[PDB]
């Protein structure tokens, strides 16, 4: 059985911060959906060009899953036709999205006492992110004359910011992992099947 | 420290247009959102719009869209809001503001704002106040003034004897009436004891209509 | 079903300005980049550079930054390419084109191509070719449009006789060159004359090519 | 968006907590955390206090903070000081990069003993009678907290028309001092036995009274 | 600002297997990538061949294959038929660079009908006439080889020249092997500039010159 390797994904140790997404191309094996309910407890599930419960008939290109963390009431950004800070700046799913945004409750692994300021996002930007678009820079903006030096400050903007989760957070502002899973549909052979 | 300075605010007549600037200082205003907010006299803050650092986009709050235009120019660091078809409730303080971070931004706030520029929408004539002595009555003090009425447009100014007596004096804030004309009224408490041998004049100048006015406030019998 | 569906041809003079189309269907318009390429006549694909129309995000070419501007009217699902004043250079044709998918960044669509011909009626120069079997000939140079027909001898020398294809040159005139192969023995007694006739200006030349 | 209702006022002692609300429509601060709040001192620009509902921008005291509960924010301000006497306004994304802010709360700190107003009514001045004009002048001042009302009675009954009354304005000595007026023909002067200014505060009620012919 | 170089031409004979290669590749690794193969035939848009470095799409032979090696990406048709003769472009992608795509310097391929012949090359001088009226036109003509595709290239003195120099595409002759024509159009003065002036034509792999001399 060569089953996709949902389980590197779902069950990482660690997720990304959502300007940094991470990608895991998911090409040529056998794409068992069910087995998502034990990598992710009691998640959400939104499917989009695609039903949820006809996952396990379908065949695709390839399949792409993307991985990070955000706020839970950011969540409902990660979806087709949303705009907001996340989408604009951050993760940009496009309007003709064909997939599955799958998001859980997180806070028992990425919230801290002190609180989690590994996990970043995007503040602003010069434009926004195209779909599945992802931004890494760190430089500081510079608005003024002065050269910035790598040293925040006036006129002189760093572009992230850290989310800080705390376990006394209320839901909305707890950690949530998501994973986008993206299935790609081209005129061409399927390399990503259900079981069947 | 950005310094944001509107400019333009007149009296104007409804339907008329007006257009507003807002200069910024030194060389950040390329690098920001720019918006428009104002304030009508005693009431609340009003969102009008923003347009994006570099001028790709432009949002307008429903009340004034269709009817202002928000623009920039980068290359002379200076914001614009165009009124057209004014009405007398777009009477405001108009600010402009910045947006707290660079680029596309919009989620956060102004942190920067201008110390506003004043658009009164109005079809009053420019008048000269009508100004009456309020009289003092016939404990070892009384209350005595001048009611400033019916002028527009703001401001009108009160001394009392030529700026020699400014102790116990409050100059009220206007009122707005419903003819368009604006009231107001100045009063000062004196010993009584000087009620008859001090002379009180109020010296109410008006420099939209050209006309001062010195009211004597004598003791009534 | 994707399709990208170009303007029709343009023939337009040097220093005139231009704009042409590339229309999106059957699919969302917003949310795809969209591609320029330009391929000069004989020459290969030249990637211009691409938009992004649901907010006209554009990047140009380093080698077409500031010659063209690629824009996008996203209310009637269409991008432009416009040059303000046409030179010679830009006769080709150009291509709009979009990746494949949102993973698959290779271009997979194509418009079908917009033919762009930048280009006064004139009569040839004909000048002969000398020789050092001989080699002779007679250059045709500088005429519009096609064609021209060459004779040798008033069509009594046929044998040997290759007139070749004219040039289209970028200024929009042709050129074009015909040579016979003669007996070197014949080259003090045969004189060969070269006959160019061009109808469209009605300039008939006969140019003599001695050694 | 409608404006975002707030409360027209609070107060509070120094080192107190106040509490401010500002809600909206499930379309505006029940839809989005991006919910803001500013501070606006007399003549004065707003100043930008807090942005996504509990972040403070730079320089802003600890002491304010934020919480919503779907259609309705807050801001929340420990330690309360003289400075933070302010109208304050909040503000929410309304979608499409669209705000619309709330009408605002005044806040007042207490800072000085409670002053009943002394009020004085001045009867329309014989040269307004003689250009056929009334005003009656009911000029309030020296009283703190900085909020009356006014009534006016003719004779004894309510006289709604024709007032105008000013906000509250400090004075030099920092008490509060306002006006009203009763606008009147010279007829309606003279058909009244009597007029009053009646100016409630703190909940106590002070009168005076003026008759055309005393 | 790089070029992905392709070789001019390449030509086979029916059912046999030929390659392209593709020089120049950079990708970035923190980005997104791509290595894709093109093919054209005259009057009609670019098709999609190879994306992906070694994917084909629906209904692409699959005597088209496509691989990777460093910075070279090569092209190999096997079973090589008429319906492949067609100029092939690589390109790459990356998010990142500027330009982000870029396409390949083109091949032509050359599906061989009948044995390979050499070019025969006439090179004419300017004549006496064409100089008095102060233009010079050098003409080089090309004839007799086949497959019709070559690569002209002017030296004067053994340098170079690029400017002025107009070339025709192939065509087809009566004995059905290819001629071609190429001019560099040059002043009077850069004439009699230089010692001497060459046209070398490059078919199949050999290059075959002629020199002209003022007198
Ligand atoms: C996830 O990985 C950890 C690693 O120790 C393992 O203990 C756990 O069982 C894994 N969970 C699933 C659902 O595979
Ligand atoms: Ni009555």
């Amino acid at each position: 059985t060569n089953l996709c390797p949902f389980d590197e994904v779902f069950n990482a140790t660690t997720f990304a911060s959502v300007y940094a997404w991470n990608r895991k191309r998911i090409s040529n094996c056998v794409a068992d959906y069910s087995v998502l309910y034990n990598f992710a407890p009691f998640f959400a599930f939104k499917c989009y060009g695609v039903s949820p419960t006809k996952l396990n008939d379908l065949c695709f290109t390839n399949v792409y899953a993307d991985s990070f963390v955000i706020r839970g009431n950011e969540v409902s950004q990660i979806a087709p036709g949303q705009t907001g800070n996340i989408a604009d700046y951050n993760y940009k799913l496009p309007d003709d999205f064909t997939g599955c945004v799958i998001a859980w409750n997180s806070n028992k692994l990425d919230s801290t006492v002190g609180g989690n300021y590994n996990y970043r996002y995007r503040l602003f930007r010069k434009s926004k992110l195209k779909p599945f678009e992802r931004d890494i820079s760190t430089e500081i903006y510079q608005a003024g004359n002065k050269p910035c030096n790598g040293v925040a400050g006036v006129n002189c903007y760093f572009p992230l910011q850290s989310y800080g989760f705390r376990p006394t957070y209320g839901v909305g502002h707890q950690p949530y992992r998501v994973v986008v899973l993206s299935f790609e549909l081209l005129h061409a052979p399927a390399t990503v099947c259900g079981p069947k | 420290e950005v310094q944001l300075v509107e400019s333009g605010g007149s009296v104007v007549q409804p339907g008329r247009a007006l257009r507003l600037s807002c200069a910024a200082s030194g060389i950040t205003f390329s690098s920001f959102g720019m918006y428009w907010v104002r304030q009508a006299p005693g009431k609340g803050l009003e969102w009008l719009g923003v347009i994006a650092y570099d001028g790709s986009n432009t949002y307008y709050a429903d009340s004034v869209k269709g009817r202002f235009t928000i623009s920039r120019d980068n290359s002379k660091n200076t914001l614009y809001l165009q009124m057209n078809s004014l009405r007398i409730e777009d009477t405001a303080v108009y600010y402009c503001a910045k947006d707290y971070y660079p680029l596309l931004s919009y989620y956060y706030g102004l942190d920067v704002w201008g110390q506003g520029t004043t658009v009164t929408v109005s079809s009053a004539s420019t008048k000269g106040p009508s100004v009456f002595p309020l009289a003092p009555s016939s404990g070892g003090t009384a209350a005595l003034g001048c009611l400033v009425k019916d002028y527009f447009p703001e401001p009108v100014t009160v001394s009392w004897n030529s700026g020699a007596l400014t102790s116990g004096v409050h100059t009220f804030p206007a009122v707005l009436q419903s003819s368009g004309l604006y009231s107001l009224s100045s009063v000062v408490t004196v010993p009584s004891s000087s009620l008859g041998t001090q002379t009180y004049i109020c010296n109410v100048n008006h420099k939209p209509s050209n006309t001062k006015v010195d009211k004597k406030v004598e003791p009534k019998s | 079903q994707v399709r990208l569906v170009q303007s029709g041809a343009e023939v337009k003079k040097s220093g005139e300005s231009l704009k042409i189309s590339c229309k999106g269907s059957g699919y969302s318009f917003t949310s795809y980049w969209i591609g320029w390429v330009r391929q000069m006549p004989g020459k290969g694909l030249e990637w211009m550079g691409i938009i992004y129309p649901g907010d006209s995000d554009t990047r140009y070419s380093p080698s077409f930054q500031g010659q063209v501007t690629i824009s996008a009217d996203k209310s009637i699902s269409t991008v432009y390419l416009q040059w303000s004043s046409l030179k010679a250079s830009d006769t080709a044709m150009y291509y709009c084109a979009r990746q494949w998918s949102h993973y698959t960044y290779d271009y997979y669509y194509w418009g079908q191509g917009t033919l762009v011909t930048i280009s006064s009626t004139k009569g040839p120069s004909v000048f002969p070719l000398a020789p050092s079997t001989a080699a002779l000939g007679c250059l045709v140079k500088d005429y519009f449009p096609e064609p021209v027909t060459v004779s040798w001898n008033s069509g009594a020398l046929t044998s040997g006789v290759h007139t070749f294809p004219a040039v289209l040159q970028s200024s929009g005139l042709y050129s074009l060159s015909s040579v016979v192969t003669v007996p070197s023995s014949s080259l003090g007694t045969q004189t060969y004359i070269c006959n160019v006739n061009h109808k469209p200006s009605n300039t008939k030349v006969d140019k003599k090519v001695e050694p | 968006q409608s404006v975002l209702t707030q409360p027209r006022s609070v107060s509070g002692s120094p080192g107190q907590s106040v509490t401010i609300s500002c809600t909206g429509t499930s379309s505006d601060v029940g839809a989005y955390n991006y919910v803001s709040w500013y501070q606006q001192h007399p003549g004065k620009a707003p100043k930008f206090m807090i942005y996504d509902v509990d972040q403070r921008p730079s320089g802003v005291p600890d002491r304010f903070s934020g919480s919503k509960s779907g259609n309705t924010a807050s801001l929340i301000i420990s330690g309360l000081q003289a400075e933070d006497e302010a109208d304050y306004y909040c503000s929410s994304y309304a979608g499409s990069y669209i705000w619309v802010f709330g009408g605002g709360t005044q806040l007042t700190v207490l800072g000085q003993p409670k002053a009943a107003p002394s009020v004085t009514l001045f009867p329309p001045s014989s040269e307004e009678l003689q250009a056929n004009k009334a005003t009656l002048v009911c000029l309030i001042s020296d009283f703190y907290p900085g909020a009356v009302t006014v009534a006016w009675k003719a004779d004894s009954s309510p006289v709604k028309a024709g007032v105008e009354t000013t906000t509250p304005s400090k004075q030099s000595n920092n008490k509060y001092a306002a006006s009203s007026y009763l606008s009147l023909t010279p007829e309606q002067w003279k058909s009244h036995r009597s007029y009053s200014c009646q100016v409630t505060h703190e909940g106590s009620t002070v009168e005076k009274t003026v008759a055309p012919t005393e």
